[PDB]
């Protein structure tokens, strides 16, 4: 339970208990050590020294100030994932991990953050007097992050850089998401270690990134720049509460995200051609491949495709859009996915797909997207932890669905399970929960919707505001926006991004109504809408 | 550049009745290849679409466009052109509006004697001629006042842009023109028109100066 | 791809009415890895924020920024030579908006010419066509009392050359076709020209008869 360094690095069943007698011999106040609640991070002064920081007061003050921000920012985060988890698995997030830093240290002539890595002979005083005497070889390799599963190592990302905590949030699901994040059960038989970090449980890599994620580190007030296209969470500790709040916040998120999808979807097809079409939407499906680790083929990798036009013109329906699995091209490249990639779903790009495996894993593209949907209808504890942590694998065995894991019979959690144990009456297929969803949420702003959305949508002159005040005005101003993206739709970059129109409409809602309430709250303007 | 897609195409009508050659290209872009793309056309009065000369745009190779450059009794009819020179890669549907003679215009000169305080000789008077008369862009809109061609250099097809009046709103392009003191006295007035692309010319002659 | 310099022309008289200065600086031809890492040479401390890059429709994504934040030097310019990195090619690339002063002064043209030819029983017709450049915009800019509209939705027609032998004229014709009624109604009936130079914004009456 001890925050304290001494009561850490002392304790039994640490990897490098002997790193107290070089500490304490330590001849100048060459390394850092951040102490926080579940972390005993361990870096060197010479790593953040270039041509910007000479050696001195310079780096002493870049190096002390900076580590008291990281070390608030993981204390912040780590306060977060305290309140969230409730089921009496909080007891459990005082484990110590070390988190080295890279040993690739920089001269005052160096630029920028110096590539040199040292050989454990190097002449920099961290080096001789503490890093190489506890010795701890890291691979070391030039750019990356990885977690070896007892601890965590920085090789291009600083720690104490702003963007070393959305790093350090990566790692630390990474390393422990078997018995900490999760309420106590392994990981899920088909996901791997990366479907459970860059897609969820991690902070956004940049605040404007347009991408469903839990701003649970970073604290930036409204007076820096960022403000424009905050598109995520202001305060981290204090909009998150308990899991009742992130529950009511992803919950509000999505009704929000459902309204502007089932808007674009009413646009796709009522006021859309036949080719425009084609290109416009695609088609997921699950592919079965043999994998190296297990025999059974039994896990699903999404595979995105260009559908045909027989299918193209069978679309009219807005319930065809959900049953026939088709999701938007506008932010999904057009090749086939893999399982355990850097793969994350974009906030505006709508996936109208229901696709579920039949089988154990639905993959890793369509994984993430159900999951957050989960969390909207039930918390962190049911909801998304059913979905992702095989809590329900011997329930599975009970029934049937065994599999052959390294060898041994275990239980298959397939997603019919799943739907069947969450929603056992409500529910009997996903598209039947997809299509549920939709219409709560079409009952819902058919009457209340607020009416103070300011959406300037224009070029650089200002345009002060557009204030929609029924769901009509909106839905007419999506339709404009989609028949211009089908005009000269040249999609000459590889990524058009910002410059198609449907996007810079989205963003400025979802940033107007982010910015109308203090946070997410509630998206119901209760009048004759 | 980065795509695959186009850019608005200008129908090619000028040609077919204001000119010797009735060249029928409606420009497009974004086609790097030979001319041997099929051309659709919605309403055909007979002879097949002929596409346009190659030339280079936006570091394009040879854009291929749609002809029957030409057929001047066809043309008359006024059907519509939404010019589709589509490319094999590219979608086949065109769509630029310009049909039956929509929103057809008639020319409204300006041209008074104006005073020239800064211009005491005479020589040179500059006088901005009002314009209108063509609501379709692609138009080989020329001024030819008298029986006798204006200026190698004061004489082309000017770009116009649509003007803000009452009621019906018609583009007008502003025409300089530059003669001696002698032609001046001469009182041979050059008329300025602009010509809708339903009538073959659409050109009407009225200019009083001095 | 291959890098371009367009000139913006940011309008002069929104910038002196508007509370904050508009100016802008871009250079198009980047084809090359989706990260951009755009920086200036020059700062005069003046706010430069960045605007997002915008496509012109051939591919080749071009970024851009703002020059705003300058209300001392309102005749008083600064050079137009932007120089910001990029990830096609590290050394800088020369950016001109062309600045030069081009002082002279401005007359516009009236007439009440052909009545029977230009009158359609119910129609008029007002003549101010701009005389006079000294900076790289010129605008056909009307005046109509206090009522505001959006400058992007209103269309009209650019600059024309009308230079005397001898001397550098720039022509823009701040013509815009309006009811004539205001003239009679006592209301302000000036034609409005925006030139930082001499911003008149009114006819001008030569001493001579």
């Amino acid at each position: 339970y001890s925050i304290g360094v001494y009561d850490r690095i002392t304790s039994a069943t640490w990897k490098y208990r002997n790193m107290v007698l070089p500490l304490l011999t330590l001849p100048e106040r060459s390394v850092f050590v951040i102490s926080t609640m579940s972390s005993l991070g361990f870096g060197a002064y010479d790593r953040y020294r270039s041509s910007d920081h000479k050696a001195g007061k310079a780096l002493n003050d870049f190096v002390e100030e900076n580590a008291r921000e990281t070390a608030k920012r993981q204390r912040d985060h780590y306060d977060y994932w305290y309140r969230i988890l409730d089921e009496q698995s909080r007891e459990k997030l005082y484990r110590t991990i070390l988190l080295y830093d890279a040993y690739k240290f920089g001269d005052d002539t160096t630029s920028g953050k110096a590539t040199a890595e040292a050989k454990f002979d190097s002449s920099n005083p961290a080096m001789k007097n503490f890093f190489g005497p506890v010795g701890n070889k890291v691979v070391h390799n030039q750019h990356g992050a990885y977690a070896t599963g007892d601890g965590v190592y920085y090789m291009s990302y600083r720690m104490l850089d702003k963007d070393g905590a959305i790093t350090y949030t990566h790692a630390m699901t990474h390393d422990s998401d078997q018995d900490i994040y999760l309420g106590g059960y392994g990981r899920r038989n088909g996901l791997g270690p990366e479907f459970f970090a860059k897609g969820l449980l991690q902070a956004p890599d940049q605040p404007s990134d347009a991408t469903i994620t839990i701003n649970s580190i970073l604290k930036h007030s409204k007076s820096d720049s960022t403000e424009g296209s905050r598109l995520q969470v202001l305060d981290p500790t204090e909009r998150f509460q308990n899991a009742a709040d992130l529950q009511n916040y992803v919950h509000n998120m999505f009704d929000l995200i459902y309204m502007m999808e089932y808007l674009e979807g009413q646009s796709i097809v009522n006021k859309l051609s036949v080719y425009q079409k084609m290109a416009a939407l695609r088609k997921i499906e699950n592919k079965y491949v043999k994998d190296p680790a297990d025999g059974n083929e039994v896990y699903a990798t999404n595979v995105v495709k260009e559908l045909t036009e027989a299918e193209a013109r069978n679309l009219n329906s807005f319930e065809s859009l959900i049953d026939h699995n088709i999701l938007s091209a506008r932010e999904y490249q057009s090749g086939d996915y893999e399982r355990n990639g850097y793969y994350t779903i974009k906030l505006f790009a709508p996936i109208y797909s229901a696709l579920s495996s039949e089988k154990g894993t639905p993959g890793d593209l369509m994984g993430r997207r159900i999951a957050y949907e989960l969390l909207a209808a039930k918390g962190f504890k049911d909801g998304m932890v059913p979905y992702i942590s095989n809590q329900y694998e011997e329930d599975a065995k009970q029934q049937g669905q065994t599999i052959n894991l390294y060898g041994k019979e275990r239980g298959l959690v397939t997603d019919e399970l799943v739907l069947k144990k969450v929603f056992d009456g409500k529910y009997k297929t996903w598209a039947e929960f997809k299509t549920a969803m939709y219409q709560e949420r079409v009952d819902q702003f058919g009457n209340l919707k607020q009416v103070t959305f300011k959406d300037p949508t224009k070029p650089w002159p200002s345009y002060g505001t557009k204030t929609i005040n029924n769901v009509d005005e909106l839905q007419a101003l999506m339709d404009q926006a989609v028949l211009k993206d089908a005009e000269g739709p040249r999609w000459s970059n590889y990524d058009p991004e910002i410059d198609s129109a449907v996007h810079k409409l989205k963003r400025a809602i979802f940033k107007a109504y982010l910015d109308q309430t203090n946070d997410f709250r509630s998206s119901i303007f209760e009048n004759k809408k | 550049c980065c795509h695959p897609r186009l850019s608005l195409h200008r129908p090619a009508l000028e040609d077919l009745l204001l000119g010797s050659e009735a060249n029928l290209t409606c420009t497009l872009t974004g086609l790097r290849d030979a001319s041997g793309v099929t051309f659709t056309w919605t309403p055909s009065s007979g002879k097949s679409a002929v596409q346009g000369p190659p030339e280079r745009d936006l570091c394009g190779c040879y854009s291929v466009s749609s002809v029957l450059p030409g057929c001047a009794e066809p043309w008359n009819h006024g059907k519509t052109f939404t010019c589709t020179a589509a490319y094999p890669e590219s979608k086949t549907p065109l769509t630029a509006t310009l049909s039956k003679s929509g929103n057809t215009f008639r020319p409204e000169v300006h041209l008074l004697p104006p005073p020239s305080e800064e211009l005491a000789l005479n020589e040179l008077v500059t006088l901005t001629c009002l314009a209108r008369g063509f609501s379709p862009k692609d138009v080989l809109v020329r001024w030819l006042q008298g029986s006798q061609e204006l200026p190698r250099e004061k004489y082309l097809t000017w770009a116009s842009r649509q003007e803000p009046s009452q009621g019906t709103t018609t583009f007008a392009v502003t025409s300089i023109l530059r003669v001696a003191a002698e032609d001046w006295k001469k009182g041979d007035t050059f008329s300025c028109m602009v010509g809708h692309e339903a009538l073959p010319l659409a050109f009407t002659q009225k200019t009083i100066d001095r």
